[PDB]
């Protein structure tokens, strides 16, 4: 089985240290790390579950 | 062994447009009425006790 | 109907890799078809004439 | 006031759509595809044709 998709980031998400540019590829996560606006992450520190 | 590096893509498809507009809010925050002259005059009529 | 238009070409070549440097075009008008590739040339390796 | 701009006449830029002004192009058009012509065959009736 083969499945193909793009899976890009949304616009208004220029990569850091680049800013002004107009060919911005919103797929290369290595350069899009954190440089989004429409989603915000927040981790949570909790005590470990004993197994 | 013709791979996908031989065929060269043409015009990429335009899937989505993305405009940016604020949730403009002034119809609900204020009270509006169209004025027919360049000077708008409101009346404030107050009810006063004999001590004004 | 749009600025900066495009046009494609379809060079047809024979060989394991159609993009490697030096690949010979199949249906070339100036160059005769290699009428040994589908024949005896597939069975052995004919050396090419050179200097000396 | 928002000049249209132009491509820098660089095949690198023109295909990608990188412009100089505003409204970077979606991409080139598609004027068509040209492929090599098919050489014609010399009729085998000159020599013996004996279907086995």
């Amino acid at each position: 089985l083969l499945v193909r998709y793009a899976l890009s980031a949304n616009p208004y998400t220029v990569a850091k240290d680049e800013k002004e540019a107009r060919i911005i590829d919103g797929g290369d996560m290595d350069k899009m790390a954190g440089r989004s606006d429409l989603s915000v992450l927040l981790g949570v520190k909790l005590p470990k579950i004993i197994i | 062994s013709t791979t996908t590096n031989s065929n060269s893509i043409g015009r990429p498809n335009l899937v989505a447009l993305t405009r940016a507009t604020t949730k403009l809010i002034y119809s609900d925050i204020v009270a509006t009425q169209r004025t027919n002259q360049p000077v708008a005059a409101f009346y404030g009529i107050k009810y006063l006790n004999p001590d004004n | 109907n749009s600025p900066t238009g495009q046009v494609f070409a379809l060079r047809a070549v024979y060989g394991k890799d159609p993009v490697a440097a030096g690949a010979k075009e199949a249906f070339h008008p100036m160059y005769g078809p290699d009428a040994m590739f589908s024949g005896q040339g597939a069975a052995k390796k004919f050396p090419a004439l050179a200097a000396s | 006031a928002e000049i249209g701009g132009d491509h820098g006449y660089n095949a690198t830029n023109i295909a990608a759509g990188q412009t100089s002004g505003a409204v970077t192009q979606i991409g080139p058009a598609v004027m068509g595809m040209v492929r090599r012509a098919i050489p014609n065959l010399i009729a085998f009736d000159i020599c013996g044709v004996q279907p086995m």
